[PDB]
């Protein structure tokens, strides 16, 4: 039921740029649907970072920047720190299932 | 001359290197590059037709008889030489050698610009900016 | 009681996006359409779940005589935000915006601060050829761009034994300035004492072959198949045999690598931090630091600081700065004197032993 | 600030009903503006949405788990209730109560989950 | 640069803010678009010349190779006997 | 190495792919450039090895199909792209344009001009129907129907026998009317 | 009709000449346009 | 719009002041003038190609129709006998 495709894992040096991507099928999630991004520390509740593909809530650092084009969506991280390692999730709305869906979850590792 | 190298310029890559803002500005300029792509395609087809018309004047591929004695006339130099792997005449060999191409085109120079050390020559540099060439339909062997 | 079975929609749900006449044209539009060959949630009736409503909805149903009266729209469906109702009675429609409270079943119990009642000819036309086998299938497409509710409908006569594969366009019926936001969408039932297909629209780029008289004969997409893509980008319905160029194929870089030199050039920070004979405040030892890489991890790991305040720079932002010269003044001092040492301060130490200038660019470190 | 407290039996024998309930503090479940929902995440897998429910009784619900999940809401005791039947070995996961899908202005495609519970690790064993 | 801050699009977009770097990038676009139009027009001229030469070569092949051409000073200087074509990179070579 | 990556070598920023190298940078040399001033090779600032740079993945997609009157089957082409790349890079891209495709039908037939993702190679000598490039021509043929790719055939093979005393002279004659349109 | 006149049909403004017509506008149709997006026909808002 | 407020000259002249809408209308003029120059240049190229083909057709008529052409593979494949021209819209058709 993973209509959104995510990279199983990714890694990078601290203070560097990493990009996390999320895309879905064509007859499923379309151009109008927007993609939100969730962070999950181990053993904790998922935390929101970016919604609306370009907006962040209060308290979310400006370092996390995302964008959505067509169907594919992606994040950009600047100034990677040891606190950024977590379980990241992409999620959006599937018009064919009439219900929300979640990405497979990507592993961000600090090197 | 019979034809030139076929170029496949694309407006988006040439004028806006991976910049969505530049792409939107180009789109504001309207369809100024669709005609460019169409014209490049047209000239590509024109060279293809040129070489087809110039060379393929014969329906059936003939071959010379196994023996070659044409009443003392010693062609040799112009007839194909099977010992050479390209099956080309020595005059064809001299013509091929005397002409040096900066762009061969059918090298798929991807994979060696990432192993080139030296100058990223004309072709890798043209690739750098979004400038590509295509291989001719009649490859250099079948024309022989 | 209702079911949520899934079925294929085939090519279905294409309307006239505009009002203009075209004859023998292959006009291309980018409007909200139901994607071709997309699954649609097929319901059943024997309680009336509230379906979403996002960028419109495609509604289609088939019934023998009457089981469906109308639809309820709006948000929260209560007396806190404006609502909408398209209940269709015997020979008229009851289109209105209001603040209906609740019925759970003679359908609303509140009409507070609400207007825009609308009545016209009935939406649901039922015609039978003296037989019940003729079960007309009625399709509807709703959308709420800039207010201005639009309803398109055409009642196809194709029996209703199965979902048809033939093409049927959609003619607009009404277009009214409702002016309220719609997100939820329900349906009403009837009372006298294999229906209810629903699909969702998304923006897409179609290609419609307008007939001579303005009717629509057939339409293709350019987001479904490679053939559909070339057919859309080479605007025509019949593509002759050959090769065609559609777009460009790119690949974005996967991972980003950076590589700075092998430099270590460790500063004498360790020597000062691992020193023993720290000179007193009255004779503060000034160590010149140059021709080295100022790594602050060796500073962090050698001293459990108690005061690491910074004035001209950010304590987190010290790895990404290059300094022309660095001076380290080290002296063992008392407790309150640690906070005494700061720009624009005073005291027996800040005035007679060591004075920090007002315009100081650096940081101070104090560890017991 | 809005807090969620959900509880339930962390161990349930195979094949009967499983039941949890979320509590809302510093707020009201009667709040018409937002929806409320349940999200489960099996260990070593991704997040999965099991259904969302409105205060009146209208229910979002994933068709894949149509025949097993029943969700109920009450506004008097501010309790969000979730039931799950025919639980088998594939249902081992940690369940969360979530608040999302604003009704007044956002549409059903731009809805994002906003408030998350602490989670309850629930397993099925014989 | 054609009259902008810099000829590097990536540098200029990240050095100035969008609503004012728009003029500089638009004039960049105009300069490079005019250059590309010049390139395509010059290439069309080259295509016309090459096609004229290709028609001449096709006629020369069809006359001198597949028969004897009575046209004086067409297939080689003087009275003509044969002609043996040879292939070349992006061209052809005869032996009149 | 050997992957489309982003690099920031010692102050030089761009996008490219890298591998090992076999030329002879002088000890003081650090960088790479060419006749028309494009950066090629950057010495590894932590290995003193030479690595080079190539534009990320440039290509052009083309669709070869028989007439829609005949069949909806199509085969897709990607000009000048090694087709491990197209297959591994399908994920994490745009999907409506910039075709996604799941490579199923005897795909990655890597030609000299690209690869037909949806066509089967074969060793025959049919005439060209849909020219492709580098001496490849695809054609819709009945198997029970599929699109095949094969090398060009320049015609039916023939050979007269030049003999010192052999003359062949036609005994009958035909009249034909062609057509030329200008 | 049949004269170079200025028209402001129900929000459409331009210059042109008009006459009777013999094709088959659908009842809901109101306007006219073409392949290259130029307005041809306007239904009379007071005569249909 | 080429990068203006609107591509409708009548709309823009009546929506903004003359002295400031002058810039927008001037950039409109530049854009459409470049477009027309491109059109006329491409049409000149087409005229050159068409005139080359017309000279070829005139020679083909004057040789194959008004006499027999000894040039091999000029008037049809093989040894040539006659040629009957026929008229076509913006072209001519032979029956070699
Ligand atoms: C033809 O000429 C070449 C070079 O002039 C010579 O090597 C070859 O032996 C000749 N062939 C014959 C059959 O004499
Ligand atoms: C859609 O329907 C097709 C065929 O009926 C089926 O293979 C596919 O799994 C369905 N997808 C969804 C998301 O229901
Ligand atoms: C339907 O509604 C209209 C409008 O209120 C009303 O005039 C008509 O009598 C109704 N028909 C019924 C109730 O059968
Ligand atoms: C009453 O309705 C009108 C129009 O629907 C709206 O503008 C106004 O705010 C409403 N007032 C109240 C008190 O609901
Ligand atoms: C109830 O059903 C009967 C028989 O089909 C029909 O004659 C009658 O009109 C129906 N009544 C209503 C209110 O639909
Ligand atoms: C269009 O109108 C003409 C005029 O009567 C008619 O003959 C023709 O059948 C119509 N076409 C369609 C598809 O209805
Ligand atoms: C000095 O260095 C020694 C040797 O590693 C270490 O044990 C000690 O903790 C250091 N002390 C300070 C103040 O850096
Ligand atoms: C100051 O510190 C440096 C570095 O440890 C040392 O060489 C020097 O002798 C010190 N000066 C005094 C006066 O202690
Ligand atoms: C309706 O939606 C629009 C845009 O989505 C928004 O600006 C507006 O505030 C909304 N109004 C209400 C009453 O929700
Ligand atoms: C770079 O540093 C690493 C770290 O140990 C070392 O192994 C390597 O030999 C160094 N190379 C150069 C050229 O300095
Ligand atoms: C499609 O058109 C071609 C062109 O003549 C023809 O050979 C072929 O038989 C046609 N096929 C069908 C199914 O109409
Ligand atoms: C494609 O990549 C493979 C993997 O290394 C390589 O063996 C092959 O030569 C490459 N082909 C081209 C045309 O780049
Ligand atoms: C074509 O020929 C090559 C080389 O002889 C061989 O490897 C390949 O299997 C052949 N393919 C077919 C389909 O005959
Ligand atoms: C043709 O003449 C050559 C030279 O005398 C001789 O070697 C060859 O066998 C002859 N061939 C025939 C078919 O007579
Ligand atoms: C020559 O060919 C024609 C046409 O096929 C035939 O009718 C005639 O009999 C042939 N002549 C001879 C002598 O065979
Ligand atoms: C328009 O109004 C006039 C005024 O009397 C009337 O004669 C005519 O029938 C009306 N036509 C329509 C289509 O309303």
């Amino acid at each position: 039921q993973s209509v959104l495709t995510q990279p199983p894992s990714v890694s990078g040096a601290p203070g560097q740029r990493v990009t996390i991507s999320c895309t879905g099928s064509s007859p499923n999630i379309g151009a109008r649907n927007d993609v939100h991004w969730y962070q999950q520390l181990p053993g904790a509740a998922p935390k929101l970072l970016i919604y609306g593909n370009s907006n962040r809530p209060s308290g979310v650092p400006d370092r996390f920047s995302g964008s959505k084009s067509g169907t594919s969506a992606s994040l950009a991280i600047t100034g990677l720190q040891a606190e950024d390692e977590a379980e990241y999730y992409c999620q959006s709305y599937d018009s064919s299932l009439s219900g929300w869906v979640f990405g497979g979850g990507t592993k961000l590792t600090v090197l | 001359p019979v034809s030139m190298t076929k170029t496949s310029v694309d407006c988006t890559m040439y004028i806006c290197g991976d910049s969505t803002e530049c792409s939107n500005l180009l789109l504001q300029y309207g369809s100024f590059c669709t005609q460019l792509k169409r014209a490049l395609t047209g000239i590509a087809v024109e060279q293809d037709k040129n070489t087809q018309e110039v060379f393929a004047q014969v329906k059936q591929i003939y071959k010379t008889p196994p023996i070659k004695y044409f009443g003392g006339f010693n062609f040799s130099q112009i007839l194909p030489d099977p010992s050479k792997p390209s099956k080309r005449s020595p005059i064809e060999d001299l013509l091929f050698n005397k002409v040096t191409l900066a762009d061969a085109g059918f090298i798929k120079q991807y994979g060696d610009c990432l192993g080139d050390i030296a100058a990223r020559d004309l072709i890798c540099a043209q690739k750098f900016n979004g400038l590509t060439v295509l291989p001719p339909l009649l490859t250099d062997e079948m024309i022989a | 009681t209702t079911t949520q079975s899934y079925t294929n929609s085939f090519t279905r749900g294409v309307y006239y996006p505009d009002k203009v006449f075209r004859s023998s044209v292959l006009h291309l539009t980018q409007d909200l359409f139901l994607p071709f060959f997309s699954n649609v949630t097929w319901f059943h009736a024997i309680d009336n779940p509230v379906l979403p409503f996002n960028d419109g909805v495609y509604f289609a149903s088939t019934e023998k005589s009457n089981i469906i009266r109308g639809w309820i729209f709006g948000t929260t469906l209560d007396s806190k935000t404006q609502s909408l109702l398209i209940v269709n009675n015997a020979t008229n429609v009851f289109i209105k915006v209001c603040e209906f409270q609740f019925c759970n079943d003679g359908v609303y119990s509140s009409a507070n601060n609400c207007t825009f009642e609308y009545v016209s000819q009935p939406f649901l036309m039922d015609l039978e050829g003296k037989q019940g086998n003729f079960k007309n299938l009625r399709e509807f497409v709703f959308k709420n761009i800039d207010g201005y509710f639009k309803i398109y409908s055409k009642h196809t006569p194709i029996i209703g034994r199965d979902f048809p594969q033939g093409f049927s366009a959609l003619e607009p019926l009404v277009d009214l300035p409702i002016g309220i936001n719609i997100t939820r969408f329900q349906t009403l039932l009837a009372l006298n004492r294999a229906d209810y297909y629903v699909g969702y629209l998304q923006p897409r780029t179609f290609l419609l072959k307008y007939n001579e008289n303005g009717t629509i004969t057939d339409a293709v997409d350019c987001a479904l198949d490679p053939l559909s893509e070339t057919k859309c980008t080479l605007k025509s319905f019949t593509v002759e045999k050959g090769i065609y160029q559609t777009s460009n194929f790119r690949v974005q870089p996967t991972e980003s690598i950076v590589r700075f030199p092998n430099v270590t050039n460790l500063c004498p920070f360790h020597e000062v931090f691992n020193a023993t004979r720290f000179a007193s405040v009255y004779a503060w030892n000034r160590t010149r630091i140059s021709n080295c890489v100022a790594d602050y991890s060796v500073l962090y790991n050698f001293a459990p600081f108690f005061a690491f305040k910074c004035y001209g720079v950010s304590p987190t932002k010290l790895n990404d700065l290059c300094f022309t010269n660095v001076y380290a003044d080290s002296f063992v001092i008392k407790g309150n004197e640690v906070s005494q040492i700061a720009p624009g301060q005073t005291g027996n130490i800040a005035d007679y032993n060591y004075k920090l200038p007002d315009d100081f660019t650096g940081c101070v470190i104090a560890w017991n | 600030q809005l807090q969620l407290q959900e509880s339930g039996p962390g161990l349930v024998k195979p094949s009967e009903t499983l039941s949890l309930t979320c509590t809302v503090s510093n707020g009201s479940i009667s709040s018409s503006t937002f929806y409320w929902g349940w999200v489960r995440q099996p260990p070593g897998r991704g997040l999965e949405w099991i259904g969302s429910i409105y205060y009146s009784g209208s229910t979002y619900q994933n068709p894949s788990l149509k025949s097993r999940a029943i969700i109920s809401v009450d506004t008097s005791k501010n309790q969000l209730s979730l039931k799950l039947t025919s639980v088998t070995a594939a249902d081992t996961a940690v369940y969360y109560c979530a608040r999302h899908w604003d009704v007044v202005v956002l549409a059903a495609a731009r809805s994002w989950f906003d408030t998350w519970g602490q989670g309850t690790l629930v397993t099925v064993s014989s | 640069k054609f009259g902008a801050i810099s000829s590097v699009l990536n540098d200029i977009l990240s050095r100035l803010d969008p609503p004012e770097a728009e003029v500089q990038i638009d004039r960049l676009i105009t300069g490079r678009l005019q250059s590309l139009q010049t390139y395509v027009t010059q290439q069309l001229i080259r295509a016309a010349e090459i096609r004229a030469s290709a028609n001449l070569a096709a006629t020369k092949m069809s006359e001198c190779v597949l028969g004897q051409s009575k046209r004086v000073d067409f297939c080689g200087k003087g009275y003509h006997l044969m002609s043996f074509p040879q292939s070349a990179p992006h061209g052809v070579v005869f032996l009149h | 190495k050997n992957k489309c990556v982003n690099f920031n070598f010692n102050g030089l920023t761009g996008t490219g792919v890298l591998t090992k190298s076999n030329k002879k940078f002088l000890p003081f040399q650090q960088f790479g450039r060419d006749i028309v001033d494009t950066t090629d090779a950057v010495r590894d600032p932590q290995t003193l090895e030479i690595l080079d740079i190539t534009p990320c993945s440039f290509g052009g997609v083309s669709v070869i199909t028989p007439g829609t009157n005949t069949s909806n089957q199509v085969a897709v082409l990607y000009q000048g792209v090694n087709c491990t790349e197209v297959s591994v890079a399908i994920h994490a891209d745009q999907l409506t344009p910039t075709w996604r495709v799941y490579s199923t039908g005897s795909n990655v037939f890597q030609t000299r001009a690209g690869c037909l993702i949806g066509a089967e190679y074969v060793n025959n000598s049919y005439e060209c129907d849909i020219p492709i490039g580098a001496g490849i021509c695809a054609s819709y043929q009945t198997q029970s129907q599929s699109i095949i790719a094969y090398t060009m055939s320049l015609g039916a093979e023939n050979s007269v026998a030049y003999s010192n005393n052999s003359i062949a002279i036609p005994t009958n004659f035909t009249i034909s009317v062609t057509t030329e349109i200008l």
